[PDB]
């Protein structure tokens, strides 16, 4: 279930990255021209910077998750082979 | 008598030549009082698992048949005793007067030798008794990561049977068997002390196969405990058996099977590990009235790693038992204790394992909490939710508070009925979330001090009469005036 | 009555004996390697009876240079090590040979390194706090005097430094005897420990047994038993309070796996020996207090490839009273000791043993850190700005708490030049009560890093610009 | 004499019947000068791992004893030579007149045969020599992704020993062994060329098991280099051994184990791959004075995949060595070279083996950089200082610095003398300035080198010289860097 | 369409499309909240939550697990009810009204018991 | 090699696809009953690749230069086959659909492509 979970996380992170990127570009448009995606502004330009940061973080997260997923993929192949060959060796 | 000879030996396994008439799973005597069991029988030799101290086994030693399949002594003398998987005392308190002997592999009751599970086995834990109720004859898996409270649930269930024991009525009494498999000796000693303080050793037996035991003893301990329980079950008694835990028994069986060089399966487990657990757990049953009406309730424990219930042994055992209480580290650390994951914990007997009052108050509690958790996740970043959504969230937070319970703090079934009634019938809504617990604690105390007839009515009739409901509602409303909501 | 080598497969040797003279399991046999540079006397340990009067044995020394057909002599007993007050202050190898004084101890009483664990009826659960002065240990993972403590961690997260810390905090003012087992760890770490103990005047109360990385798997599997035999003698015969330090017990399991492979056994999961749990259980159940006879054991458990689900540490968990799980993620943040407060545990962290206040404060710390962990997915993308005011407040509190669980350690001075600190348990409880209640929310986060008690907190907050 | 015969042969393994008197791990000669090591000895045959051209092995071939456990020739004649893991020359320069032979699997010095690491092993790399100092007898892991500069660090360290060599004092000289395991032949040739141009082959031996070699040679190469080095170390010499890289050796050993049908574990590695690396690296030690005080410093190289230091082999080696220099691909591609990562890079035991002047100038440097990284992730003055420090730690390949020059450069960075200088010129600035101090005021370097300390008078003169240099330093931008 | 007919098939496909879109949006709703969705996507999310709840049903064999007797909904009522749900005709009812009921009469009764009206 | 060593020519050796060479080696290893290594590849993966690649070299003033199509399983560059291959690669040329669709030939992606001697 580790690989299934990692794939689900990768899908979620991809959707988030797409949304944040669209928000960043729309905030760029609205700069030339309530909500909480403005970063530390409460604590358009600020939303643009916050969405840039968020989409970059989503990209970093996708890369890390993909690395972990590929490690799990390789480990699963190796383990499955180990079980198959262990059984075959037992019978041989 | 027929004699074979050891031809090779190591790591708790031996191979014996001769013994032409040995049976499958026969007990074998090695020199020095060491016993073994014949697992592999082929033309050349018998592969035997040593149940004890194999370092004394040598090539050329004489091995004798016993003519007996694996069996253990059984009787009422095992109550209050700690034994090893052969039924031999290890508590240093002398011999145990056995009533008789039982073969470990006697078959489970058939479809027509049973009747439906219909008697509650109260744990004293609100979350379990209201949301995953356990009946007599049920197998309820307690599964979770290390230190999530699995042993605490099982030991508190054992301790909650003291009142039933004191009644003296064998149709009410529950005798308890605690099988410790692969546990460190001091942990078993601490469990025994906990049982002793609560007066549970009067009706409890501990079958112990600590981590220092041979893999054979660890493999056998669940079956030994099951046979001891079955002797009572078939004599019209009610038995609760705890296996703490079956993960280690599966590992011990895998060790034995690999040492015998049987071909491994998934995770190197033998092909029949599912069978190992299923044939054990199907012996827990609710017997029909023709066979005495006895029962044995099973509480197997499974330890998962990294909250991975998809591993081989957890999946097997989940697919065997009549429901599971899933304990989570994240819930535990949040303060949800017992750390039951309500969405995925289920009882497959359901309301049949509850008294009428509990069934009525706790009707849809589990689905309500499941939907509450779903909504909580969905409404995490919602601003200005619906009125209905806000009401659902408030009620669910109150219910979650209501189901929190400290260790060694059992509630009688009537107290649980009243506690649940508070939440599900809406009487906690005026109470702040953070005070919910306190409120319940003080309300029950109040009903205990006065209006104790509400508890008496629930206890004696198993249902909350309309007039008792009216009185309880009035008592709650009166108590709320004097309650200080911090 | 002598046997002869018939097979050699690395550190495992098959030996034939005349019928009737086959040695017993665990007997020590002796063979000779005569090749000049590698000349030595091999100690073999009988591991299996193969049949036809053949035994399979594990060599305690490398077998390089051994020849088929050479004579093998059965000593008639298992490997035994010298015991008594004389072993204190001296360094030994897994066979009981003194390394700092060769020949020393040959005249002492010798005990077989193989024995049964204490009878179940002699076992007594231990619930008594061993106060360390480390904030995180005392608060969240209180150690047990006479109990079993483990330090889990991946490669280089601070296990050995924490073992040295606990030697400093527990062994130095100890009144009883100490036994240190180096199992499959760095030889220079052993030399460093020897020198450090001599400097601190603790060596005279300590027996050091080393079988380190550059040893055959048999020595790495038996050295722990040798050290444990010395500890058992001190516990049972001398009626002494004993400390037992082991670094690293995972190396014992790993050596067992190597040996099992050589012995021809079918592998279990992840290539481990089928008897992994059983070997570990024998060893661990020997390491224990009995009624009136106390051993406090501290063991470092290596976690392969940072995989806490690996079968070796996973099996080790059940044998412990207190478990400090070091985390790579904590280590990466500069938090020393790199304790994972949510994964560590103590069997005595419950109100009955430590009291209501300690338990409540520990539980509130754990709740806050758990909530912070649950928010990490959201924070990793958006930061704290999207959180609700309650969650923002909790996150600030949790960051300060997780910093304040760090501590300048005594053994860390060699790395940072900063002397360590000791915090009384009462002060730790009070300080974390204030922290969870939000009384230090105004102080900057860095003020909570690598300090001791509240006085240090005030001084560092001042040095930064705030004021407590 | 005893003559065995090949009964079967496959995939670098052979089985030989006969040779009743063969020893475990003995070297066996197969026809055509092929060698094998007797791994498994039973009553039917000897399993042998072929070290060399396995394709020449045939059934029925005669096999002869060597009478020698697995061993290599050792002696001073190996300096400046390139050999294979058997000690046979491959540089085409004739025979190597060996002093003696040394068995490959001799045990490491015991806990009581060592002493604390206390003498620095200067790498000439400012980042390492300042932040992860290496003492003689220490094992420092060089770990990183492919093409992150690992070989460059190790080769620069070897090149840095030329000045020590020229003194002729065996207490100061460092003899170098460079083991190439599974490396492309062209890269070994380039390494040898760089060592020759730097005058380093005089005191360096190369053990080569290139990518085209069979697994037996790749598995053996580190032990051969270690034995060559140990011969010198036990004779009171100081040795530096580079294993480039141990990932490939682990792969070779895994191949050999699988071909022997040993059941694997994690990542299909044999259960004793940890032992493979740990017994190798345990033999790098700082000997006690009773044993001569010699030392062997190990620089194992590990290649990670995608910067994953939590994998099995990297964690094994991390748990063997006394610290690691983590080379980050992100830094390398940003032009930060050598691409050392401060957060993960640490010297466990080299803190003591650092001259006093370097300690004084670098103790702050460590903290400044560690905190500047987190700040830059997101004061302004500390940002400028951190940029200047990151610039200062950059270093061209093949140009190690003497410790006195490193002290002066770290002084410049740490004492704020670069706050005035443009970032883009810091490098050039430092270079020219150091050259100035060599041409004139060279007594500063002499004082530091003799005393190993930075004196108050020498520090004052250094500041004066820095100001005079700033007077006439032409920034690329054109602006003066004065004050 | 050839077997179940055009109405059944179209309603089924619309339900599936809505639930698929909701599953696509769940991660965004979890991280960034629902207010960041488009108004049309918010409409779809409300419809989808009601639809998924209305696919649940009180089954007879589940009485023992809920205390509630089961219900049976004719095919025609199912098709008409889900056609209405996909069109947004019940968006004014709380989502909890759709949980563990039978047909539209049960829906009206449960909504009344929760305050709203069908 | 004959062209380089006997005819004294410079040779361009194209290999499409080198991954299929690695995989054929894995299949042969399986057929011969060898225990698979990590991710199921032959235990001698690196040795086989080295034996092939180290013959592609410059020597005696003439060279064999190789352009090799590489398939990356699962797009995972840490997969043993692409990792072993890239241990020998000196440059990468990525042809981009985007660049081709602009009429730019050769359709080399100037940002994705790289070389180890551009220093
Ligand atoms: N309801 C509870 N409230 C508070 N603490 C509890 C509760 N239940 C259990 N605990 C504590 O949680 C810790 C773990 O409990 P327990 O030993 O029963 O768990 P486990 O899953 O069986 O553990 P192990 O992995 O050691 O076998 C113990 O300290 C116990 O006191
Ligand atoms: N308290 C501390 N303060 C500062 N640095 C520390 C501290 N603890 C550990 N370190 C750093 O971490 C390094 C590793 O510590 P330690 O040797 O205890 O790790 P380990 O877990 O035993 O490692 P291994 O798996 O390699 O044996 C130490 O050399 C030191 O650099
Ligand atoms: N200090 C440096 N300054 C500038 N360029 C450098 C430096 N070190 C290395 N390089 C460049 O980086 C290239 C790769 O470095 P190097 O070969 O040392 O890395 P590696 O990690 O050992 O590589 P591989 O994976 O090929 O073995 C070198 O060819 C050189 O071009
Ligand atoms: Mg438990
Ligand atoms: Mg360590
Ligand atoms: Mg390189």
């Amino acid at each position: 279930a580790t690989l299934r979970e990692l794939r689900g996380r990768i899908r979620s992170a991809g959707s988030i990255k797409k949304i944040t990127k669209a928000q960043e570009l729309i905030a760029t448009s609205r700069i030339a021209k309530d909500r909480g995606l403005c970063g530390a502004y409460n604590a358009s330009a600020s939303r643009r910077r916050a969405m840039k940061s968020a989409t970059d973080n989503a990209d970093d997260l996708i890369k890390a998750l993909t690395l972990a997923a590929n490690r799990e993929r390789q480990a699963q192949i190796t383990q499955e082979i180990s079980e198959i060959v262990g059984g075959a060796n037992a019978l041989a | 008598e027929e004699i074979g000879t050891v031809i090779d030996a190591g790591d708790g396994i031996a191979h014996v030549e001769g013994l032409p008439s040995v049976m499958t799973q026969e007990l074998l005597e090695f020199p020095g009082g060491v016993l073994g069991v014949a697992l592999n029988l082929d033309e050349h030799s018998v592969g035997a698992v040593i149940l004890g101290e194999f370092e004394k086994i040598e090539e050329g030693q004489q091995v004798k048949r016993t003519g007996e399949v694996l069996s253990v002594p059984v009787g009422d003398a095992f109550l209050g005793r700690v034994v090893n998987p052969l039924g031999q005392p290890i508590d240093g308190q002398g011999d145990i007067a056995a009533e008789t002997r039982r073969a470990l592999e006697l078959q489970a009751p058939s479809v027509v030798q049973r009747q439906s599970v219909s008697e509650p086995l109260q744990t004293g834990i609100k979350a379990i008794d209201a949301m995953t109720p356990i009946g007599r004859g049920q197998r309820q898996l307690i599964i979770g990561d290390r230190k999530t409270g699995k042993t605490a649930v099982c030991v508190d269930t054992i301790l909650n049977q003291r009142e039933a024991w004191l009644t003296g009525d064998p149709k009410q009494q529950v005798r308890c068997v605690y099988v410790a498999i692969g546990q460190k000796g001091t942990t078993i000693a601490s469990v025994k002390r906990a049982l002793e303080e609560g007066g549970a050793m009067e009706y409890t037996t501990i079958v112990a196969a600590p981590a220092s035991d041979a893999a054979g003893f660890k493999w056998l301990a669940p079956y030994t405990g099951s046979a001891i329980g079955q002797h009572w079950m078939y004599n019209g008694k009610h038995v609760l058996i705890v296996f703490d835990d079956l993960s280690k028994q599966a590992d011990a069986y895998r060790a034995i099977s690999l040492l015998l060089r049987r071909p491994p399966g998934r995770e190197a487990f033998p092909g029949d590990v599912f069978y190992l657990h299923s044939r054990l757990l199907e012996r827990c049953a609710k017997l029909s009235d023709e066979l005495g009406g006895g029962s044995m309730t099973g509480l197997p424990i499974i330890e998962t790693k990294a909250n991975d219930i998809s591993a081989f042994i957890p999946t097997n055992v989940i697919s065997i038992t009549d429901g599971q209480c899933f304990l989570e580290s994240d819930l535990f650390n949040q303060g949800v204790r017992p750390a039951i994951n309500v969405g995925v914990s289920v009882s497959r007997v359901g309301g049949a394992a509850q008294i009428k009052a509990m069934k009525e108050v706790a009707g849809s509690l589990r689905l309500d909490l499941s939907q509450y958790r779903e909504l909580e996740a969905f409404a995490a970043f919602a601003s200005d939710l619906d009125a209905a959504s806000k009401a659902q969230l408030d009620r669910g937070a109150r219910l979650v508070e209501l189901l929190k319970q400290p260790q060694y703090s059992p509630l009688a079934v009537e107290e649980q009925v009243v506690a649940i009634f508070l939440g599900t019938q809406g009487h906690l809504d005026s109470v702040p979330v953070e005070d919910v617990q306190r409120f319940e604690s003080e309300l029950l105390e109040h009903v205990k001090a006065s209006h104790s007839d509400i508890f008496d009515g629930i206890r004696e009739t198993k249902k909350l009469s309309e007039e008792a409901e009216e009185k309880l509602v009035s008592v709650i409303n009166e108590f709320k005036k004097g309650f200080q909501a911090s | 009555t002598a046997g002869r080598v018939v097979r050699i497969t690395g550190p495992v040797v098959d030996v034939e004996f005349p019928r009737g003279s086959v040695p017993e399991l665990f007997n020590a046999l002796h063979a000779e390697i005569t090749f000049g540079a590698l000349a030595k006397t091999l100690t073999l340990e009988v591991a299996q009876h193969l049949g036809d009067s053949l035994v399979r044995c594990i060599s305690m020394q490398p077998t390089d240079g051994l020849v088929r057909g050479v004579e093998v002599t059965d000593t008639g007993a298992s490997i035994s090590v010298p015991v008594g007050d004389g072993v204190k202050g001296h360094v030994f190898n897994a066979l009981g040979d003194c390394l700092d004084d060769p020949g020393y101890g040959k005249d002492f009483e010798h005990w077989s390194i193989h024995r049964k664990p204490p009878a179940f009826s002699d076992l007594e659960p231990r619930t008594e706090m061993l106060e360390t002065g480390l904030k995180v240990v005392d608060l969240l993972t209180p150690y047990v005097r006479g109990g079993k403590i483990a330090l889990f961690g991946g490669a280089g997260v601070g296990k050995t430094v924490l073992i040295q810390e606990m030697i400093n905090r527990i062994a130095r003012n100890f009144g009883g005897t100490s036994v240190f087992a180096g199992v499959g760890e760095r030889t220079r770490e052993g030399n460093d420990l020897w020198v450090e103990l001599a400097d601190a005047n603790v060596l005279k109360d300590t027996a050091l047994v080393f079988g380190q990385m550059d040893e055959p798997p048999g020595t790495r599997m038996r050295v722990a038993l040798s050290a444990l035999t010395m500890a058992e003698f001190f516990r049972d015969e001398q009626g002494q309070d004993v400390l037992l330090f082991i670094d690293n017990i995972f190396r014992f399991t790993q050596a067992g796996s190597e040996v099992s492979t050589l012995l021809g056994r079918m592998p279990s999961a992840v290539g481990y020996q089928p008897t992994l749990a059983d070997e570990m259980g024998e060893l661990q159940e020997r390491i224990t207090s009995t009624r009136g006879r106390s051993i406090t054991s501290m063991q470092a458990v290596y976690v392969p490839a940072d995989d806490y689900t690996d079968p070796a540490p996973a099996t080790t968990f059940a044998h412990l009273d207190a478990t400090t799980e070091l985390s790579r993620a904590v280590f990466s943040k500069g938090i020393f000791p790199a304790v994972d407060p949510l994964a560590s545990s103590s069997t005595i962290l419950d109100p009955a043993i430590v009291g209501d206040e300690h338990y409540r404060v520990a539980q509130e710390v754990i709740r806050i850190l758990q909530r912070y962990k649950d928010l990490q997915d959201i924070i990793a993308i958006l930061g704290i700005d999207e959180l609700s005011e309650e969650d923002k407040q909790l996150v600030n509190r949790a960051r300060r708490i997780e910093r304040f669980l760090s501590q300048n350690m005594m053994a860390a001075e060699q790395f940072t030049g900063q002397p360590g600190s000791t915090v009384p348990l009462k002060e730790t409880i009070e300080a974390f009560d204030k922290l969870t209640k939000g009384e230090f929310d105004h102080l900057p986060e860095q003020a909570f890093f690598l300090i001791g008690g509240l006085d240090d907190l005030a001084k560092k907050a001042e040095s930064l610009g705030a004021k407590l």
